[PDB]
RNA sequence: GGUUGCGGCCAUAUCUACCAGAAAGCACCGUUUCCCGUCCGAUCAACUGUAGUUAAGCUGGUAAGAGCCUGACCGAGUAGUGUAGUGGGUGACCAUACGCGAAACUCAGGUGCUGCAAUCU
RNA sequence: GAGAACAGAAAUCUCCAGUAGAACAAAAGGGUAAAAGCCCCCUUGAUUUUGAUUUUCAGUGUGAAUACAAACCAUGAAAGU
RNA sequence: CAUCUAGACAGCCGGACGGUGGCCAUGGAAGUCGGAAUCCGCUAAGGAGUGUGUAACAACUCACCGGCCGAAUGAACUAG
RNA sequence: AGCUCGUAUCAGUUUUAUGAGGUAAAGCGAAUGAUUAGAGGUUCCGGGGUCACCUUGACCUAUUCUCAAACUUUAAAUAUGUAAGAAGUCCUUGUUACUUAAUUGAACGUGGACAUUUGAAUGAAGAGCUUUUAGUGGGCCAUUUUUGGUAAGCAG
């Protein structure tokens, strides 16, 4: 059956209505993917992040994000290239939308009670976000900005609500600010770990952190 | 070094595992009796598997477990027909080792007839004077770590006893 | 080995003593309860507990901070009354279970009346109450966590309380020559166990038998000269030293209690503070990364 | 056919009109549901210290 | 077909609480209670004997009745247009001592106390609470306090 | 101050490694005639504290330890929320006024205390 | 997880780790570790007299439950249940 | 955010030595090219040009400066 | 219609003290159920590649992204229970067939001491009790929370 416009589900007037051992008969979301590009890229090579956040507090679909996350890639890979780049899409389709079929024939009202039994079944998945919530994150080089600004610029026309694009001040997909990952960077405190980075805590093993850290320990003796 | 740190056989337990009960399974209880000197009992099957012949609660097994200076002349004669050699293999990661054998009729013992021929399961328990720290009722406790019975200090035990030989393969 | 974080978070710890393993609170809560209608009455246990080389009877009554003694009888205080070798057997149980009724009843003033048995037959009698008088002092045995047999120690102190006029409440199922083919009592092996008759006859057969063993064991015995014959007549002296003088006279205590306190805290480990600790790691921090 | 199947509305209102008043115990309140171990040895304690108090007072 | 049960949404107020499961400590069987005394009801939900409604949980009442292993408390309920008289029989590990009463009662120690010390100086000797009173006048004096002026901080997105 | 018996609070007490323990005590240990219970005196029951031992249990200490507990003008008066407006905004929602007020995070400290009785270079 | 002839994913045995992730007749929820689970032993309290109380509630019934009193029993060594 | 009295943004006049000649599948590797970037003898001016011209100059505007106009301009956004 | 009394045994209220809750929020480098990405460590319980071979099938550890009406360590606001005394406190000694080992406690007592305020604030506009009976037992709207529904001047 055709798929309802966005405006039937674009406010979250439900609870949150997961796939579960209740909720069994769900379709599978249409994005499955949620990195994209130099997924494997070291935290060092992309230094700037650029965040695409929802100012309102809405529904996205599931086919909404995978829309999204097509034309944001496309746009990325067309322009500079497809290791120039990694696209995280940090929202998730958990919550499951309802629809109660109606029968648009002639005698319908024989065929259909109305509003009795009207607990719809199982139509698709959205992606409950809040106001500040962040959608995309796609991290690239300094040299890569406007490029990533046009990118999820593009992005926001695939999208119900209102979405702003910010530039973070974030190393990359880290918690931590730009002089403050520079200063453990140089410290040593910081090892890679594939697509993030591991940092030296305070606290532990000091056996451990001689294991996972040495470059600490030899610059604490330099 | 410690004369309370020494190794010992905490208990040595014969297990068979019949695929069924009633004649050979009597048979199989009182060659363990002439083996061990004392009563085995009959180990009942947990499930149905459909593919071993075995029900619930059908006594497919018989045990018994000897202590002792009986369990040490019986793990001699265990070792006589395993040629006191064995192998890196066999041994558990807590100490314990065990071996299996395919005759005991005519290994030590006279045979005699309307009674079978039946393997075995030999497994020996190896631990220390103080094991009864983790066994008794009152205050169970642990073992240390420097108590423990390892592969290493049993390997060594059986080099020291038997004048046995390792990895035969 | 090798628990994990989430498991050690969500580890809900036993009570202490479950976690020494020396109190079964199962069996704590139906003992130490009180019908709240018998409103601050306390209710007292005899707890009996086998350490080796020593018996531990006490008169408990448990109360909100914790559990206050009336009367704590020892083994050790048995080579007193008499008893120099076998401060563990049965017969010694029913000698500190004598001592300790003989004492918590003078304690509580009841000495004069309520004498339990002052020769001992041994059959099953709870200390009746008297006519126009005090009842006898109810207590209540709190074995713990040892097993309950038939002739094992703790119904040797059981029937050691009952005989000293203390009101236990029981049954002869326990004790030793318990028929479990009738419901009928032996007294005679009862009496022996009483005296030390499965101690001594152990020791005439064996004598009899050889003399390495009755040299390994029983070498007290072979030092002080006491011979079979003479067991039952040093348990008869120890019960009437025992009714005579349950005094509980205390021993020496020699090199007071600040030299024990002084002399204890020499020998033990003191605890490094937060400056040692950090002192102690920036040693091992340079230590273990000074140019390795 | 429908009608509406259950609403509390105007029920806190119409309970406060008069007062949810409180239930005004009194001394000596019922002895119904108390311990009859405890209830007959009551009766003879009174029993006892009314000839008490009457003996005190001749 | 909706239910009405006697431990319908219970799912959470008759838990244990997190890493204090199992047994009940002992101090609970030892707390003695009087005819009169003023007990709150928090069911210990791991003993299911004399477990009280889910209604009293949480409330607050006098025990009229002593009895064997269970107490009996008085607890008015709120039925329509007045409140009613509820006898409960409940084990004494569903219930503890309100700690409302004891507060209550040193109060009247320390104003036996005063009132005794009154008698001889100081009469009036303020019995009654005085809720918190506005504050008298003071003196702040700027010896190493130099006010340190503030200013509203501008718009970070600090993200 | 140490230990033992019984505990109170029930991890500041638990857990993983490593080290130490004078005297006492606990423990392992030693042996099966009786009571006793098992395939098995391993558990349990009995007997001897005698042949030995701190090896283990136990206690104490160490870990930039994990956990747990406490505190912080640490996050954060933030999220949330009661009340109010003929406030804003198409709405979604947000802002203000009068209040109340988190949790995760981060940092710092700590790692059992205590009651009764007995005993101890 | 480590092992032990047949014997392997799974037949029986042994050890270690195991806050319960098992089981408790049946829905789901709660509760339970020297247990409320598994095994063993003994029983009939799944008995009688009526009353009171809690929930549903009109504070009526029914149902179910709770704590007792008087007995008489069961079990345990007892407290107790 | 990038330039700006050392002269900016516009406007108008002037502008490719040959670098595609052992680097090109030699599709039409000589114009500005879909699988490529760096070369000075100059390099304000000599550009694998921003520019699939489909024929080893078949084509103009433009890479970036001059010329002289002599003051502020441009870009990306945000919300009334 | 009253009846009994005359400022209370009170209150759609606050404060203080003491609870109780499990929603909002928050949490998944905390359990349970979902979840995206890579990093590092194997038993002959398969290598499909030369039988111990660099040889991709896992699992574990440490990270990371996002959640949950029928998940949760934690955890509000609002609402809610109790108490804030003369029917109470303290001291002595009377009853019991209850209880205690007891001349022990429990309950009910007898006597005696309890003003500047008889023991928080504010109010009380009279308080409490009883009888009898009418009408009503179709509701609807608004802010906030909220369920089903695409939504409704929809239904709850």
């Amino acid at each position: 059956m055709a798929r309802r416009p966005a405006r039937c589900y674009r406010y979250q007037k439900n609870k949150p209505y997961p796939k579960s051992r209740y909720n069994r008969a769900v379709p599978d979301s249409k994005i499955r993917i949620y990195d994209l590009g130099k997924k494997k890229a070291t935290v060092d090579e992309f230094p700037l992040c650029v965040h695409l956040v929802s100012n309102e507090l809405e529904q996205l679909s599931s086919e909404a994000l995978e829309a999204a996350r097509i034309c944001a890639n496309k746009y990325i890979t067309k322009t500079v290239g497809r290791d120039a780049f990694h696209l995280r899409v940090r929202v998730h389709p958990f919550h499951v939308l309802r629809i109660n079929k109606m029968l648009s024939c002639a005698g319908a009202d024989r065929l259909q009670q109305g509003m009795r039994g009207a607990w719809g079944k199982p139509h698709g998945l959205a992606a409950r976000v809040d106001i500040g919530q962040i959608i995309f994150s796609v991290r690239c080089k300094d040299v890569n900005k406007p490029v990533v600004i046009e990118g999820l610029r593009r992005a926001r026309y695939k999208f119900p609500g209102q979405q702003k694009i910010i530039l973070s001040k974030k190393w990359g997909f880290t918690n931590l600010d730009r002089p403050e990952y520079i200063k453990k960077r140089d410290a040593g405190e910081i090892k890679d770990d594939g697509a993030f980075v591991k940092f030296l805590s305070k606290k532990g093993s000091l056996e451990k952190n001689y294991n996972e850290f040495p470059e600490y320990f030899q610059n604490l003796s330099a | 070094q410690n004369p309370m740190r020494d190794l010992k056989i905490e208990k040595l337990v014969l297990n068979i595992s019949v695929g069924e009960s009633g004649d050979r399974l009597t048979r199989a209880s009182k060659v363990l009796e002439q083996l061990s000197g004392q009563t085995p009992v009959q180990s009942k099957a947990r499930y149905t598997v459909r593919t071993f012949g075995i029900r619930r609660n059908e006594k497919i097994a018989v045990h018994v477990t000897v202590r002792g200076p009986k369990a040490e002349e019986i793990l001699e004669r265990g070792l006589k027909v395993k040629e006191y050699q064995l192998r890196d293999r066999n041994f558990s990661a807590t100490g314990n080792f065990g071996f299996g054998i395919d005759e005991h009729i005519d290994l030590g013992i006279k045979y005699d007839p309307s009674i079978g021929i039946f393997g075995m399961d030999f497994y020996v328990v190896m631990n220390r004077p103080g094991a009864r720290v983790t066994r008794r009722k009152r205050c169970k406790g642990t073992v240390g770590n420097s108590h423990k019975t390892t592969k290493e200090d049993t390997v060594s035990w059986f080099k020291q006893k038997y004048d046995a030989d390792v990895l035969d393969k | 080995d090798a628990k994990s974080s989430a498991y050690s978070s969500r580890f809900q710890t036993p009570f202490r003593r479950r976690r020494e393993g020396k109190t079964d609170y199962y069996q704590r809560k139906r003992l130490v309860t009180q019908h709240k209608a018998k409103y601050n009455t306390p209710k007292y246990r005899l707890v009996v507990r086998f350490t080796n080389k020593d018996i531990i009877c006490q008169i408990i009554s448990s109360t909100i901070t914790g559990d206050v003694v009336l009367a704590a009888a020892y083994s050790h205080e048995l080579p007193r009354y008499g008893i120099t070798h076998g401060l563990t057997n049965w017969a010694a149980a029913y000698a500190t279970g004598l001592l300790i009724a003989r004492r918590t009843l003078q304690k509580l003033g009841l000495d004069e009346t309520y004498k339990g048995v002052e020769e001992v037959e041994g059959e099953y009698e709870l200390t009746e109450a008297v006519e126009d008088g005090p009842r006898p002092f109810k207590v209540f045995l709190d074995i713990g966590l040892q097993r309950t047999t038939t002739g094992a120690r703790v119904f040797g102190a059981l029937k050691g309380a009952s005989d000293g006029g203390l009101y236990v409440p029981h049954s002869e199922n326990r004790f030793p020559g318990w028929d479990f083919e009738t419901e009928e009592i032996d007294p005679e092996l009862l009496r022996s166990y009483i005296f030390g008759g499965h101690v001594s006859q152990y020791m005439e057969e064996l004598a009899d038998d050889d003399e390495e063993r009755f040299s390994e064991l029983f070498k007290g015995y072979l030092a002080d000269d006491i011979d079979a014959d003479s067991l039952e007549d040093i348990y008869t002296s120890a019960h009437e030293a025992i009714r005579a003088d349950p005094a509980f006279k205390p021993t020496e205590k020699k090199f007071t209690k600040e030299q024990y306190a002084a002399e204890s805290k020499k020998y033990r480990q003191t605890k490094l503070s937060k400056e040692e600790r950090a002192a102690r790691v920036a040693a091992k921090i340079a230590a273990l990364a000074g140019q390795q | 056919a429908k009608s509406k199947n259950h609403t509390a509305h105007n029920q806190t209102r119409k309970a406060h009109r008069n007062g949810i008043k409180k239930p005004k115990t009194y001394k000596y309140p019922s002895l119904k549901g108390v311990d009859p171990k405890f209830r007959r040895n009551h009766k003879h304690a009174l029993h006892g210290t009314a000839k008490a108090l009457a003996a005190a007072k001749k | 077909g909706k239910s009405h049960g006697y431990r319908s949404r219970t799912r959470y107020m008759f838990q244990r609480d997190f890493r204090k499961h199992g047994a009940v400590h002992l101090s609970t069987y030892l707390k003695v209670y009087k005819v009169g005394d003023i007990v709150d009801i928090k069911a210990n939900g791991s003993i299911q004997k004399g477990m009280p409604h889910k209604f009293y949980q949480g409330k607050t009442g006098v025990v009229y009745n002593v009895t064997k292993s269970s107490v009996g408390v008085i607890i008015n309920k709120m039925v329509g247009n007045r409140y009613l008289e509820k006898r409960l029989n409940l084990r004494v590990e569903h219930i503890k001592h309100s700690k409302c009463r004891q507060e209550f009662l040193e109060r009247v120690k320390a104003n036996a106390a005063k009132r005794a010390e009154a008698k001889a100086q100081g009469v009036a000797v303020q019995l009654k609470r005085q809720p918190a009173q506005p504050r008298e006048s003071r003196i702040v004096s700027t010896e190493g306090n130099v006010p340190q002026t503030l200013a509203p901080v501008p718009y970070e997105t600090f993200i």
